[PDB]
RNA sequence: GCACGGAGGCGAAGAACCAUGGAUUUCCGAAUGAGAAUCUCUAACAAUUGCUUCGCGCAAUGAGGAACCCCGAGAACUGAAACAUCUCAGUAUCGGGAGGAACAGAAAACGCAAUGUGAUGUCGUUAGUAACCGCGAGUGAACGCGAUACAGCCCAAACC
RNA sequence: GCUUUACUGCAGGCUGUCGCUGAG
């Protein structure tokens, strides 16, 4: 089976949810932790300086 | 506008409540009137019965009822 | 004439003669069965607390703590990494262990501030310290002459800054002269080189 | 605070179920209980409320079809708003 | 405990702690371990009592030692707040000194002998 | 699928907004919808 | 309101509009009764603490913020025309935390060695000087001086 | 990337010593 077109049928699971925290559809609802904003693992919000330009 | 400021003030608190749930009906009414598509419309007004009850409550709170 | 406290501070002098060594030997005992932090009524080292800042108030706050003897207790490296960096076994934390314990302190008391720390000895692993808190909060504290410094906002988390006893000590800010030119006034702002 | 009735809701549905079933359909706020829309209406209308069905409507607003007793006319009680 | 070497029979403690209130009543007393400490080193005290029941045991250890290099006589007493009370304290006290007892300093020098002989 | 009563509401809003400009509004700014959403040709949120 | 339509309305009972103060202020959210993709289930400072009338009675913490600041953790590409110490660099990035600024600060100092200076930052200079370093490549201060601004105190103990 | 009696190091294992550690 191709890795690629033929096994794109199957992607029928829900995982990234509308965040009741950061509105972002990023709440893995398995998972129950936001890819965004941390929500579910860290009370404070998620951000890192590798988001933006190192001087900046 | 049809019901001022001193007016509401000059209401004992009983009045107030009997007026406030007066304006709730007529806005009530208004609204039913609105859903059936009713053109017998003065759109001023639905605004209006918005606000006085807004100053209405705004001096139940003044007045501590 | 000597104070009753100068003999509680000579007995310390040497931990491990004498009746004090006997206490420890007892003491130690319980300590290995206790928690990481408890709370205590009063001071092993009365001398010692009241020196640090001590009172028999209200507000006021003492715990031992218990940490680990040792270097660092470090993962080795997961990537590349130069010889000089593969190191694993004798790197140690930039940090003394009183002043973790400082800390560990601390958090178990969120609304308390650390005033200062002192040692109470030691087995093969642990090394105990005992913590002088105090709720900047209560009044009789906001109202002591001799302490009402610390319930000062600017104070909000001393030990996490190292504004501690120990801080400082740790951060090399003990000498006026010579050999400070890379601590004072902070080291963040002598780019991080002592 | 809000309030448990919003307004009538009508169409020819509603009308139908008015008419020929003595039923009367409101759109109620959507944290009201059956109980609750059953009260309101009695108190805003004077009738007699038998049963009460609910539904959450794709319009984000709740729906409630309201019977009345025998003893009450929906067609009348309608008929003046 | 540690500084503790001879236990103090039930009875003869009470006949100490009696003396206590009619020493701080007729005579002089000294009540604190710091204030007790600088009896026995002035000299000026004739008996000490020290607490079984005080922790951490530092604040006491050096009483025993530095008493009998001094030739004051001391007696042990089990509760920290019999001694406080006796002493006219409403806390406790870890140590208290009879600076010349009062009305008392004949029972008083007999409890001394009753210890010594306690050994 | 089973929606819940939250999801059906955010379902219903986009709805919604998914509705044109009124023509009243051409008239009063003198002269689109920059947030029309196909359900075959656009992909909702959750 | 943007927004110049239609209908209607408000304003000399001085509206619009602006300033300050006040009312209201759904749900999730540190999110704190418990659970949950913003809803639900049967009185709530959840959790950790301080005081304690030992009763959540009185209080604290939590999270945010453009960067700045302070305390910890800590690379590699790269440079050395290879490369290992060295360099990139205590940089990037990561953990914890404060403020409106932080940190530092009234000598167990300096050491133009003196019959001298006199808390601390910072700025200019001292100086690519001294010092480091396969003594390669590279790295790199301080005292002092001139300025800015200046400010000096409180415990522990002895004796009570 | 991989290999090894290539160069340099780093974990890990074994072993001596110190501290915990005391009585005859
Ligand atoms: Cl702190
Ligand atoms: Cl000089
Ligand atoms: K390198
Ligand atoms: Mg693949
Ligand atoms: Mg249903
Ligand atoms: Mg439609
Ligand atoms: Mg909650
Ligand atoms: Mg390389
Ligand atoms: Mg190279
Ligand atoms: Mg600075
Ligand atoms: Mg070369
Ligand atoms: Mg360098
Ligand atoms: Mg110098
Ligand atoms: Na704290
Ligand atoms: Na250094
Ligand atoms: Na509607
Ligand atoms: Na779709
Ligand atoms: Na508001
Ligand atoms: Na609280
Ligand atoms: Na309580
Ligand atoms: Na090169
Ligand atoms: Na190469
Ligand atoms: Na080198
Ligand atoms: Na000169
Ligand atoms: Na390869």
């Amino acid at each position: 089976t191709g890795a690629g077109t033929p096994s794109q049928g199957k992607k029928n699971t829900t995982t990234h949810t509308k965040c009741r925290r950061c509105g972002e559809k990023s709440y893995h609802t398995k998972k129950k932790v936001c890819s965004s904003c941390g929500f579910g693992k860290s009370a404070k919000r998620r951000d890192y300086e590798w988001q933006s330009k190192a001087g900046e | 506008t049809v019901l001022h400021v001193q007016e509401i003030r000059d209401m004992t608190p009983a009045e107030r409540e009997a007026e406030l749930d007066d304006l709730k009906t007529e806005l009530l009414n208004a609204r039913a009137v609105q859903a059936a598509g009713g053109a017998p419309e003065n759109p001023g007004r639905i605004k209006e019965l918005r606000k006085a009850i807004a100053r209405i409550k705004t001096i139940q709170g003044e007045e501590g009822d | 004439a000597r104070s009753a406290y100068s003999y509680i501070r000579e007995a310390w002098k040497r931990p491990k003669e004498g009746q004090i060594a006997e206490l420890m030997w007892h003491r130690m005992q319980e300590w290995r069965n206790e928690p990481a932090v408890v709370r205590i009524e009063r001071p092993t080292r009365l001398d010692r607390a009241r020196s640090l800042g001590y009172k028999a108030k209200q507000g006021i706050i003492v715990v031992r703590v218990a940490i680990r003897k040792g270097s660092s207790r470090r993962t080795r490296f997961n990537k590349g990494r130069r010889s000089k960096r593969m190191m694993v076994n004798r790197i140690t934390r930039k940090k003394n262990i009183q002043r973790i314990a400082e800390e560990r302190a601390n958090r178990k008391f969120p609304n308390l501030r650390v005033l200062n720390s002192y040692s109470v000895g030691e087995d093969g692993r642990h090394k105990w310290h005992e913590v002088i808190l105090i709720d900047p909060d209560h009044p009789a504290i906001k109202s002591d002459d001799q302490l009402s410094w610390i319930s000062r906002t600017r104070h909000r988390l001393r030990t996490f800054r190292g504004l501690t006893s120990a801080g400082r000590r740790c951060r090399g800010l003990r000498g006026q002269g010579k050999g400070s030119e890379k601590v004072r006034p902070s080291l963040r702002v002598n780019g991080a080189k002592a | 605070s809000w309030d448990v009735i919003k307004h009538p809701h009508v169409t020819e549905k509603a009308m139908n179920d008015m008419d020929f079933q003595n039923k009367l359909q409101f759109a109620v706020d959507d944290r009201a209980s059956k109980g609750e829309v059953a009260d309101a209406v009695e108190e805003q209308y004077d009738v007699t409320v038998e049963q009460v069905n609910t539904q959450n409507t794709m319009d984000g607003e709740k729906k409630a079809v309201v019977r009345l007793s025998e003893d009450d006319d929906a067609q009348e009680v309608a008929s003046r708003i | 405990p540690v500084y503790v070497d001879f236990d103090v029979p039930a009875d003869l403690e009470d006949d100490a702690l009696e003396a206590l209130e009619v020493a701080r009543d007729t005579g002089a007393v000294k009540k604190g371990t710091n204030e007790t400490t600088k009896s026995i080193e002035r000299g000026s005290a004739e008996l000490v009592f020290v607490a079984e029941d005080v922790q951490p045991e530092e604040i006491v250890m050096h009483i025993p030692e530095l008493a009998d290099e001094k030739g004051v006589p001391f007696i042990f007493v089990e509760q920290q707040d019999d001694l406080g009370h006796a002493a006219g304290l409403e806390v406790g006290s870890a140590a208290a000194a009879v600076t010349d007892a009062g009305a008392a300093a004949t029972v008083l020098e007999e409890i001394a002998d009753k210890v010594e002989e306690l050994r | 699928g089973k929606k819940s009563k939250a999801t059906k509401k955010r379902l219903a809003k986009l709805d919604n907004q998914n509705s044109r400009v009124p023509a009243w509004v051409m008239l009063k700014t003198d002269e689109r919808n920059h947030k029309r959403r196909h359900w075959r040709r656009n992909d909702t949120d959750e």
